[PDB]
């Protein structure tokens, strides 16, 4: 069914807003709520945190901190009738990862220095056979 | 509702052992697991060689157990049990696996800075070493 | 018919006379026929003055057949009385004996108080099934009648009693459970509770007390988790995980740990009681102890460690470990195969360079 | 002529029935004329009900005018009575009011009666002074002479008797610290202390053979040592380092704190009570932490842990740990970074050699 589509992680930097949605599938007569649940098979009631804020069920949470993990599970109910709920989107946060010279990892330097090394060898060599055995004669 | 799955994300260090658990009942046959990863987009069959991934089951608890993960195993795993009796294939949403390396933030950053200043020198002393003997012998 | 055999001691107040005198009624009625001999045996011994034991009157019960009553008599002196003389009745009713052993004074019988405990509701116990309930438990006693385990509120009145009386136990050590109700404002308005006890070997009741302090500031928990040290795990036998609660106020503390999505039974574990810090001057702390078998830590199995405080943003929180507390950032660069080809690549290139040097060296 | 009003009561032994009852008897004869009238009360309230007041019948006497007798009689449940509730008879003879009390309060008995008991030593006046004494405090009691307290052995030795005697206790009373000293293999041989008081009131000698409980066998403590957690350390605020003692048998451990040799006060650590485990028989495990500034932990200070059981062969052991606990992080990550080290090595190694061959064939 639906209740398989959403992705199983999120990666977000602290401060920053993420973005989750909930595929509804009853047309534009239904509810959407957003819980946070715990592990599983839990025994503490889990929490209430938001409604859907735009028509098309999106949420969005601000101001990132390390105390911001845990899944987060849509929950939709179409009037008397019992509610549909996903298995979540487990969040994951931590903002550090720098910079420095984007254009190739570790995966790429090395090889490039060993055919630097190789080549710098190579083209070292002639110079000084040429220099050398040129003068004597 | 009637197929229980647990753990939802693993982010292990490349090396150790992962399990993971399906709990069904013990009435509509044996269980067959799946596989995914984020290429594809439809779960496809999971092969199975002894010594790494391995598969058990006790009464209403089966397992998977895969030993010495490494990078080529960064998938979504689905336990799926169809009833022989009403047929009618019930399934999970499974489990995430992430490997993580060996190395922190401050080794790696010295690491980078040694390797680019010792990548600058080789460029360096090739220009010299291409250019003073031309404009030596060339007289 | 045999009657009901009853002797109505004086108090110790009651005394006439020089030197002063007191009586004892050894009323037994509700018996026929009339035939009757009553022996006020005084030590074993009857008495020929002052016995007056008064004629079979019939008592007019209409339901039945008319019964009969007597109404025995005896008088005493102070010194008498205060002898501790056993005036035991023995009526030979009917061709039947039948004896009454009473004392001469003021003696509750002897001495003998154990214990009650009183037990205030939690803040788990009230989030969970939004109840209120509080009891006092009594204790190893005997299961005799009588015990009345009643609570009163600060203005008198009281509240309901208990149900669900214990059974026995092998050192005889039963025990009762004077549960009640109270709506959660009341309770958290902060008015002393006492629930009294009673029974027929108590000289006098066990007024016990329980209340909830009122001004107290809240704080924050901050749970850490530590793994077993090496030199227990060289042993190869068990290890030792626990959580840490640090520095909260006020107490109780609620946690729990599950394993496999599955929480464990409560019979794994063993929690401490918050108790004042060293140094901060109005925190507290508390631990938890959990013992699994060494094998088991050595293939993953990891473990959750759940703590529920009234203070804390989202009243849940919930740490972990397995083996590898480990694995930061750079799942996939820094290289594992490029790292032994350079080095090959760098050990040979050097070796071969050095034969240009020589040779270098040599012209 | 005003009869002799009297009140009985029932002995506590004396209640039948479910729910369990018994009765109160108010008699008053020796009165004339037959005018009289009864009425019972409960705290100010008067009940009908169980109420049985016989004729007016005339008194058999053999001399003098003829009088007439009554009786009176309640029912009374057994919990009330129990309550300390207080019942009162009335009798109104010719219009007069004659009221007698009742109630099951006749308990006390003012006396000198006092509870003598003892505290044991534990095992920390034991191991830190050698001093084996045992006290037998005494209250309930206020100033008196003679006052004697007699430690008496199994068969009633010498004594020294207590000193220093404190000042009258704030309930109007004194307390009496008796103290002895005492030998030390007697206490641990089951042998019968008394610490017989005489008084000059009631000079009854309250005797408790107090002696120590053989039981529980033998078992020795292991400590294991934990340094703070990383999350901690990153907060800059403080660590704690954790002693933890595991399978001791029987009880009563005593463990302290020492650093560079000289012991911290004893108001910077914090030690819990045994506890029994949950797994094996009644054996215990006991927690100390000492709370230190995170500034002083990155520097030494072994901050070693001394504990003192019974059991343990020499009763002291030591534990130490000051920076370097890791434990073996990994088995390949100390391969991995002394092959980069290698492999750096070598690429500045090898570049020597090209300037130097370049070099020296340009300057042959
Ligand atoms: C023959 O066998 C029977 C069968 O077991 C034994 O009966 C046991 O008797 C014990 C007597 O101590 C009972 O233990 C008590 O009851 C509770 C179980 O542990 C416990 O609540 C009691 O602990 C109180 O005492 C501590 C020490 O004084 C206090 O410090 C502590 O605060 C406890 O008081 C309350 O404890 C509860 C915990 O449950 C807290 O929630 C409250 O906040 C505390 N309130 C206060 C004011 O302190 C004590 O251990 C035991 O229950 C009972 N077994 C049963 C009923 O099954 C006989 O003893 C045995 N005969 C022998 C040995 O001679
Ligand atoms: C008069 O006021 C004084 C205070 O000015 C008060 O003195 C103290 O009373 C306590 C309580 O009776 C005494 O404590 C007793 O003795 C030792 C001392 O440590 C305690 O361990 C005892 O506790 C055990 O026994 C209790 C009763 O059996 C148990 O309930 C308990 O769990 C323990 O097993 C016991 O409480 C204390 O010794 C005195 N102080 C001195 C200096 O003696 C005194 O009680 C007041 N008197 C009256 C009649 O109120
Ligand atoms: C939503 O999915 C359900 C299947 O669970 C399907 O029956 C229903 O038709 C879908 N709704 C729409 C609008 O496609
Ligand atoms: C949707 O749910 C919220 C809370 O769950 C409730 O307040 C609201 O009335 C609901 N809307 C409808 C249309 O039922
Ligand atoms: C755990 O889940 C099972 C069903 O999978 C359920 O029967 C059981 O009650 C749950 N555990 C608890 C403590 O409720
Ligand atoms: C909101 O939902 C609509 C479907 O109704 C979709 O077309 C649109 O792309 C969504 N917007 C975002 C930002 O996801
Ligand atoms: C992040 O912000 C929330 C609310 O502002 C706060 O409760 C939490 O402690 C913050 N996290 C950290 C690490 O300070
Ligand atoms: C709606 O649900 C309620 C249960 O609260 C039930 O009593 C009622 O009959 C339902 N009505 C319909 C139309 O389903
Ligand atoms: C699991 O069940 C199937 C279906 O009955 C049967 O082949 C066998 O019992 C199991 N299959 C195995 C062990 O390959
Ligand atoms: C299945 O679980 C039970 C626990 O009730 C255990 O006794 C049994 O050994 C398990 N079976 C296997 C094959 O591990
Ligand atoms: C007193 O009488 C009772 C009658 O039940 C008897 O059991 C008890 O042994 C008697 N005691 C003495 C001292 O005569
Ligand atoms: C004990 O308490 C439970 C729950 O309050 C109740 O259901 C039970 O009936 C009680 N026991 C008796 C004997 O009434
Ligand atoms: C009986 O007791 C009451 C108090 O309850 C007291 O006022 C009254 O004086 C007592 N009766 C006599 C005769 O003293
Ligand atoms: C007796 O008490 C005094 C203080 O009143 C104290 O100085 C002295 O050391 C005590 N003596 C003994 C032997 O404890």
């Amino acid at each position: 069914l639906w209740m398989h589509k959403v992705p199983a992680s999120l990666m977000v930097s602290l401060g920053e807003d993420a973005h989750f949605q909930c595929p509804h599938n009853s047309s534009n007569n239904a509810n959407v709520t957003w819980w946070r649940v715990l592990h599983g098979n839990y025994t503490w009631p889990p929490e209430f945190l938001g409604p859907g804020e735009d028509p098309n069920g999106t949420l969005i949470i601000q101001n990132v901190n390390k105390s911001h993990g845990g899944i987060y599970v849509c929950r939709v109910q179409e009037g008397n009738e019992s509610y549909q709920q996903s298995c979540g989107t487990y969040l994951r946060v931590r903002q550090p990862p720098p910079r420095p010279f984007l254009d190739m990892g570790e995966g790429t330097k090395n090889r490039i220095i060993t055919a630097e090394g190789i080549i710098l060898l190579f083209c070292a060599v002639v110079p000084g056979t040429l220099l050398l055995f040129r003068k004597r004669w | 509702s009637r197929i229980w799955q647990s753990p939802r994300f693993i982010a292990r260090k490349r090396g150790f052992t992962v399990k993971m658990h399906c709990y069904m009942n013990s009435a509509s046959g044996n269980v067959s697991w799946l596989w995914k990863q984020e290429m594809d987009e439809n779960p496809q069959q999971l092969k199975l060689e002894k010594g790494r991934m391995e598969e058990s089951q006790n009464e209403s608890l089966a397992t998977l157990t895969i030993q010495g993960i490494r990078f080529e195993d960064n998938g979504i795993y689905f336990c799926q049990q169809k009833c022989n009796n009403t047929s009618e294939v019930y399934q999970g949403c499974g489990t995430e696996l992430r490997v993580m390396g060996f190395s922190t933030l401050a080794q790696l950053k010295q690491r980078n800075t040694l390797k680019d200043g010792i990548i600058m020198i080789q460029t360096l002393l090739i220009i010299l070493f291409i250019i003073v003997p031309i404009f030596l012998l060339l007289d | 018919l045999p009657p009901k055999v009853s002797v109505f001691v004086p108090p110790r107040d009651g005394f006439f006379g020089n030197p002063r005198k007191s009586k004892l009624i050894c009323q037994a009625t509700g018996f026929s026929p009339r035939q009757i001999q009553v022996s006020w045996l005084r030590e074993g011994k009857q008495v020929g003055s002052g016995v007056t034991t008064d004629q079979v009157q019939a008592e007019a019960k209409e339901s039945g057949p008319t019964t009969y009553k007597v109404t025995s008599t005896l008088t005493i002196k102070e010194s008498d009385w205060l002898g501790q003389s056993m005036f035991t009745c023995r009526v030979d009713h009917r061709g039947l004996t039948f004896q009454q052993n009473a004392s001469s004074m003021c003696v509750p019988d002897q001495d003998t108080a154990i214990r009650v405990f009183a037990i205030p509701p939690s803040f788990a116990s009230i989030f969970l099934t939004k109840s209120t309930k509080l009891t006092c438990l009594v204790t190893d006693l005997t299961t005799y009648d009588s015990v009345t385990i009643s609570w009163t509120r600060q203005n008198g009145e009281a509240v309901k009693t208990h149900t669900n009386i214990s059974e026995s136990h092998p050192n005889a050590t039963f025990s009762a459970v004077g549960e009640a109700s109270i709506c959660e404002d009341d309770w958290n308005s902060g008015e002393r509770f006492t629930c009294t006890v009673t029974h027929t070997d108590l000289p006098s009741p066990l007024k016990q007390t329980i209340s909830r302090p009122k001004g107290v500031a809240l704080h924050r928990p901050d749970v850490y988790l530590l793994p077993p040290a090496r030199e227990q795990l060289n042993l190869r036998e068990s290890a030792t995980i626990t959580c840490l609660v640090t520095g909260f106020s006020p107490a109780d503390v609620f946690v729990q740990w599950m394993q496999r999505g599955q929480p464990l039974s409560p019979e794994k574990y063993v929690t401490s009681a918050p108790m004042p810090e060293p140094q901060a001057p109005g925190r507290y702390f508390a631990h938890s102890i959990l013992t699994v078998s060494e094998e088991e830590w050595n293939t993953g199995e990891t473990y959750t460690c759940v703590v529920a405080h009234e203070a804390l943003p989202n009243r849940v929180t919930e740490r972990t470990v397995d083996k590898s507390t480990e694995g930061e950032v750079s799942a996939d660069e820094e290289g594992f195969e490029n790292l032994w080809a350079t080095a090959s690549t760098f050990i040979v290139l050097f070796l071969l360079s050095l034969f240009y040097s020589t040779t270098v060296t040599l012209f």
